[PDB]
């Protein structure tokens, strides 16, 4: 329901790495199911990931952010990988369930 | 194209000397290297005491 | 052998200056000090509060400890 | 101009900024021992055997 | 004869509001201690509330009047 | 049995961080010392050399330590004997061990001062309150034969009847012996006994500050020079798009 | 090989661990700690060798070797100083480095967490084994109620212990063998230190921000090394202030007092470094279950890899997270606090409380918390 | 110096005992930085000739 | 052991003499030391013989 549809609007902006220009994805752990999902990213869409995050690191080791007109807006936010990270989870469920049986 | 491409204004950074684009920044070069290595020798000797 | 096999990257420009070109404390009061309070400010309410809390703690435990030691006068208005 | 002239003369070639370290250090710690214990003594005035010595001193 | 500062400074400050009441309350407690006969009570407390003010107060004079 | 006095914070010549101890005072300490505690308290970690140059001149101590008898050998015939002492001495003992010491202290035993200071909260505070602080024990205590009232020792009731009082002895630099003017003193000996090395201790404290800062400051600059280059540092994004 | 930095079998470790070194360009000061902890090891090794040249291992002249060592030696109380508040030094800087990696999953590289929680087993049973030397009061009852627990152990109680101690309580052969490890074991810190290293570099250092830092790594020289310099004077400062001008506020006056069996000092208790588990020991009344609490208290480090159940890495974006990462920081003050207090009311319940929130924080509240936040991100 | 006093003494025997100690533990690290120097070239043999063709 | 020239040769013997096989550790180790130094002498020697130091 749209209640913590709000509540999420709400630790979005808590969370902060909005300030470093940085999308939802862009913060994600690198385990293996996504450095799987990031090999299958579109050219374009990994060039601006990466930017994205180096530019981050630059700010982080600046001790600065980024002006609040250029903050990711939680409701611009781009979940480019989530598409792909679910595809690659599948596909391992699949063999690992299909490898017992 | 490369040709669009040009540095970004370091001014706020600039130590005084280099900061005027019409000023050979050679003639101030061995007074911004004396300066920071003046600062290097003395944390030597601060060390070696 | 770590260098060279790093990241794929791309399109990225950067730009630096020597460190004798520049200041190596600039702009203190226009940008360092600002954003130490920023800094600051961002945080102090999610580590204060329960270093705050364990003051208090501290402070209670410390005084009902020291109130146990001193003689309660309704012990001995008997007698 | 002080730094110009430290920097062709002492700072320039890496064996004569480590002459200058050395000597450099010698020279500290000549006039750093000087002062530290100089301001030691003056704030203990009359507390050091230094101070008291000459009461018992006189064989 | 000679003259410990201590006791003078001891004099001194047992003329203290903060004395005054606490040797106040230490006298109370020692009459009735004193006026019975199987009562376990003992005035340490108030002796210490006592000497901690007093002493406290012969701290800061003492080793002026000392060499 | 519960509640303690905590003793309070004299201004001791020597308590700022850059404050040596008062040598004059420590001399006179060292009187109060040899001539009333040492006579049941041992000092086992000083010497009598240890004086010379700190509050004594070295004819002074090779003196000081003569007036001793220690017990040397064995001899030729494997015999010990008598010799008289040298500043290589140690202050001596008043007691051959533990129990002869307590068996002339009823059964009460008075320890080595050579580390008290440091070995009790409260150090030289601590010692002084106690020394000037004996008194008659409040109404419901009762003090046992042999121990003596002190609010300042645990339990209060102490087997060191008080030590001293007024003129118990004469200062030959001519300070007026009250009962607290020696305490004092013998409390600024008490801890030079405890660290002898407490003015060069803080005269290096000096020189490591003053270092400090300097050094400090000046790696300051030069981490900030380095990094310089990683601070202004900018970048652009530049896709053919 | 052009350069001989690279081609060396020896100068090629010293360049691929210290110079061309890849690093991230935004790690913080909270990753100058390492650095800070090798450097400690090394001074305390060497103030070490200094200090045993001088000590005698026999419970008849331990405690007046050290006094000798103190009063006569060249120097010898300024060593000693630095060895017993450098093990605070170390100990502080060991606590923060384990902080700055829970805080940021620094454990997520399993293998050097694991060779880090070994260190500090290590670390604390060469403190332990070292306070008992100077043969004072604290440091023979200290020995004594801590070996004393593993009597408890049924079957292999009464034997470990007195096979621990050489005899029937704490003594001479406890104190010889007591010297011989706390000789020893640092070496096995330095030698396990370069394992931790080792697992390390298989990776290189995680960052502030949790994410690839490939795209941004400069090398460990000159940025690390004058960075690391700098937080190297910044720390020793403040030692040295307090070893030079208050050399005892952290120590026992009781162990100017030397060992008697026959008195057992009115609050016998350790070092502050190790009050917070002191603390938790004497939460459970049961001499047995308290010597578990005791030994699970610094062993459920090697669970963190396994609780981690954010898609995140670090904290820095996970603001719930953080309070309960700063409350964990503030329940072990409490347990250091009520560590250092007797076991009476109203510090014993305030003792427990604290003793069960640690383990809570930990196990349940965050794995829970990191679940929830996984929630709140619609992931 | 090393005597630490006149003569060999006790302060020459403690820090014997130290040095003891200490140096096996140098003699191991040394003793790897020994063999792994040794790995760069691999055993040498009787006959000092190549071994490559029979390892 | 105990570092003391007052001490060390009685702990040697009390070593040797009440510890549980004291006398054999003690025995393996200083005869062990010879055998280190035989054992490196011939490790020389080969390397002598066979141009190892090459
Ligand atoms: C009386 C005492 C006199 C005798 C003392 C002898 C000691 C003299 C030492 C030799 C002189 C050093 C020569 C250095 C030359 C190399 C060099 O490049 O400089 C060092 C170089 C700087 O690079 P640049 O600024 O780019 O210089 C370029 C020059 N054109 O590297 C440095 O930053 C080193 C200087 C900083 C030292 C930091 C040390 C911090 C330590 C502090 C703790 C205290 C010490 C305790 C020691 C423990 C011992 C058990
Ligand atoms: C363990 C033994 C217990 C002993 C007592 C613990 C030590 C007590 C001293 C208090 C610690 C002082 C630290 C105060 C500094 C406050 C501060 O800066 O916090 C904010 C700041 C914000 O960082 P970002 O989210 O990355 O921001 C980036 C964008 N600007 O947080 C940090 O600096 C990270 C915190 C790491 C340091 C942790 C130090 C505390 C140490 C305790 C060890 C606890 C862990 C488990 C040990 C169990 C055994
Ligand atoms: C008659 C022997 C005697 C003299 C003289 C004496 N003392 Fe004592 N002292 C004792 C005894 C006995 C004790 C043990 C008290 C106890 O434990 O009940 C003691 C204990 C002490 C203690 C404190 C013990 C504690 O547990 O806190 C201090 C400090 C002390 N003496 C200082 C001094 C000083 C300083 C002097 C000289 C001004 C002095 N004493 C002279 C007998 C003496
Ligand atoms: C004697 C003790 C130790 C020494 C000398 C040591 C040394 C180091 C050094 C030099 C580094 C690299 C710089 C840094 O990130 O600080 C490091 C990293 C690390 N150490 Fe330790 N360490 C010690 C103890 C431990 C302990 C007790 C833990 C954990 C229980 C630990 C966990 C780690 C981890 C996980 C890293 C990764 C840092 C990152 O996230 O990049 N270490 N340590
Ligand atoms: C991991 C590093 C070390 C730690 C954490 C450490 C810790 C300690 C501690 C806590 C003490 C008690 C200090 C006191 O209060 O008096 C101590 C004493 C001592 N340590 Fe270490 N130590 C370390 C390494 C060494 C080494 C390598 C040696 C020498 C081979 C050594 C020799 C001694 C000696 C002789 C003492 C006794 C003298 C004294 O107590 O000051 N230590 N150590
Ligand atoms: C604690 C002492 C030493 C240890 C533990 C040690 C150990 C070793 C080991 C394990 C090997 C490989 C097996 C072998 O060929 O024997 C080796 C080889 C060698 N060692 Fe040592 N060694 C020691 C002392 C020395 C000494 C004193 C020399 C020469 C002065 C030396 C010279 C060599 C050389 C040249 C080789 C090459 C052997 C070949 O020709 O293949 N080692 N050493
Ligand atoms: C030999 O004792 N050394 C003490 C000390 O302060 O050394 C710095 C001490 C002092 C008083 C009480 C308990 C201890 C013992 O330490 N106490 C605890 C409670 C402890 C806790 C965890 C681990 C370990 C160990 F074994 F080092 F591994 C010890
Ligand atoms: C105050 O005496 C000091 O004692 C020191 C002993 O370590 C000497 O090294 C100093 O030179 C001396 O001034
Ligand atoms: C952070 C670096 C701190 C280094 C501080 C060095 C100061 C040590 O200085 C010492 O002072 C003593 C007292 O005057 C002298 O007796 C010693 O000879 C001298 O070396
Ligand atoms: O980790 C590092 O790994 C390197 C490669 O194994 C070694 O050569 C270094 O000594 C070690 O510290």
């Amino acid at each position: 329901g749209r209640l913590m549809d709000r509540i999420r609007k709400w630790y979005y902006n808590a969370a902060g790495f909005n300030k470093y220009g940085l999308m939802r994805d862009d913060t994600l752990y690198e385990d293996d199911d996504v450095k799987e999902a990031l090999k299958r990213l579109p050219e374009d869409l990994y060039n601006e990931r990466m930017f994205r995050i180096k530019r981050a690191l630059d700010l982080s080791l600046k001790h600065r952010i980024l002006p609040k007109e250029q903050w990711v807006k939680y409701e611009e936010d781009k979940p480019y990988l989530e598409p792909y990270l679910k595809e690659v989870i599948r596909e391992r469920l699949e063999r690992e369930a299909w490898n017992k049986k | 194209v490369h040709n669009d491409v040009t540095v970004p204004d370091f001014s706020a950074y600039r130590r005084e000397d280099v900061m005027d684009a019409t000023t050979s920044s050679q003639t101030s070069s061995e007074d911004r290297k004396g300066f920071s290595y003046l600062v290097t020798a003395t944390a030597c000797v601060a060390t070696a005491y | 052998i770590h260098f060279g096999n790093l990241a794929r990257v791309r399109h990225i420009i950067t730009y630096s200056l020597s460190p004798f070109e520049q200041r190596a404390i600039p702009n203190i009061f226009s940008d360092a000090l600002p954003n130490v309070w920023r800094r600051f400010s961002s945080q102090v309410f999610k580590v204060a509060p329960p270093f705050l809390g364990a003051y208090l703690l501290y402070s209670w435990g410390t005084q009902e400890f020291e109130r146990l030691k001193r003689k309660n006068p309704a012990d001995y208005e008997n007698d | 101009a002080l730094l110009r002239q430290a920097y062709s003369a002492l700072f320039r070639r890496t064996s004569t900024f480590a002459l200058t370290v050395v000597l450099g250090a010698v020279l500290f710690e000549r006039a750093f021992d000087q002062g530290a214990d100089a301001i030691f003594e003056h704030l203990n005035e009359g507390k050091l055997w230094k101070h008291i010595k000459h009461k018992y001193e006189a064989s | 004869e000679l003259v410990d500062p201590l006791t003078t400074i001891r004099e001194h400050c047992e003329q203290t509001e903060k004395c005054v009441k606490a040797r106040e309350r230490l006298e109370l407690c020692d009459a009735r201690v004193s006026s019975r006969s199987h009562t376990e009570e003992q005035c340490t407390e108030e002796l210490f509330d006592f000497l901690h003010a007093r002493d406290h107060c012969v701290a800061h004079k003492l080793f002026n009047k000392l060499k | 049995g519960e509640l303690e006095l905590h003793p309070p914070a004299f201004p001791w010549s020597h308590g700022g961080p850059l404050s040596a101890l008062d040598h004059s005072s420590v001399r006179r300490g060292f009187q109060v010392y040899k001539q009333v505690c040492s006579a049941c308290h041992s000092m086992d970690y000083v010497a009598f050399r240890n004086l010379i140059g700190v509050t004594h001149t070295e004819a002074e101590a090779k003196a000081l330590a003569e007036e001793v008898e220690v017990q040397d050998g064995p001899d030729e015939n494997g015999e010990l004997f008598m010799r008289p002492g040298k500043i290589s001495d140690y202050f001596p003992k008043p007691y051959p061990n533990p129990e002869a010491a307590r068996a002339a202290n009823n059964g009460a035993l008075p320890p080595d001062l050579s580390y008290i200071v440091n070995a009790r909260h409260g150090g030289e505070d601590y010692v002084f309150s106690l020394l000037t602080g004996y008194c008659d024990p409040p109404a419901g205590v009762v003090v046992r034969e042999g121990l003596h009232y002190n609010p300042y020792f645990p339990g209060q009731a102490i087997g060191m009847a008080p030590p001293i009082y007024n003129e118990i002895l004469e200062y030959d630099d001519g300070t007026p012996a009250t009962m607290s003017q020696i305490a004092k003193d013998v409390c600024t000996f008490l801890r030079w006994a405890a660290e002898p090395e407490h003015d060069q201790r803080k005269r290096m404290g000096l020189k490591m500050l003053l270092i400090s800062a300097l050094l400090t400051s000046l790696l300051y600059y030069m981490k900030r020079h380095k990094w310089s280059v990683l601070k202004s540092r900018k970048m652009a994004y530049r896709p053919p798009k | 090989a052009p350069n001989i930095r690279k081609s060396h079998p020896l100068l090629k470790m010293i360049n691929n661990s210290l110079i061309d070194l890849p690093a991230p360009s935004n790690i913080s000061a909270w990753w100058n700690f390492g650095s800070l902890l090798a450097v400690c090891l090394m001074t305390q090794i060497l103030t070490g060798l200094l200090l045993a040249m001088h000590y005698t291992a026999d419970t008849s002249l331990a405690f007046s070797s050290v006094a000798h060592t103190c009063r006569n030696v060249q120097y010898g109380w300024l060593i000693r100083n630095l060895h017993a508040n450098g093990a605070s030094f170390f100990f502080i800087c060991i606590f923060l480095h384990i902080g700055r990696g829970l805080y940021y999953g620094s454990y997520l590289y399993k293998e050097t967490w694991n060779t880090g929680v070994i260190l500090l087993l290590t670390l604390m049973a060469t403190a332990f084994v070292g306070y008992v030397l100077p043969w004072g009061q604290m440091s023979f009852w200290g020995a004594t109620v801590i070996t004393n627990l593993f009597s408890a152990i049924p079957y292999i109680g009464h034997t470990l212990v007195e096979w621990a101690w050489g005899g029937f309580s704490v003594d001479n052969p406890t104190l010889t063998r007591f010297f011989a490890l706390h000789f020893l074991l640092p070496f096995a810190i330095a030698g396990i230190t370069i394992i931790h290293l080792t697992f390390l570099h298989e990776s290189g250092s995680n960052n502030p921000l949790g994410i690839s830092s490939d795209s941004d790594k400069i090398p460990f020289h000159p940025y690390y090394s004058f960075k690391d310099i700098l937080g190297l004077t910044l720390m020793l400062t403040p030692f040295l202030t307090l070893a030079l001008f208050s050399p005892n506020l952290l120590g026992d006056p009781e162990n100017f007092t030397p060992a008697n069996p026959l008195v057992t000092p009115p609050h016998i208790k350790p070092e502050w470094y190790f009050l917070f588990a002191y603390a938790i020991l004497r939460s459970i009344p049961n001499k047995l279950g308290g010597v578990l609490a005791l030994a699970a208290s610094v062993l459920i480090l090697f669970l963190i890899p396994f609780l981690h159940k954010s898609k995140q890495r670090t904290m820095t974006f996970r603001p719930l997270s953080q309070t309960l990462f700063w409350l964990l920081v503030a329940n072990l003050l409490i347990l250091t606090w009520i560590g250092s207090q007797p076991v009476e009311h109203p510090f014993i319940i305030i003792g427990q409380m604290a003793s069960l929130s640690y383990f809570t924080i930990l196990l349940i509240l965050f794995p829970t918390i990191g679940t929830l936040e996984n929630k709140m991100l619609n992931y």
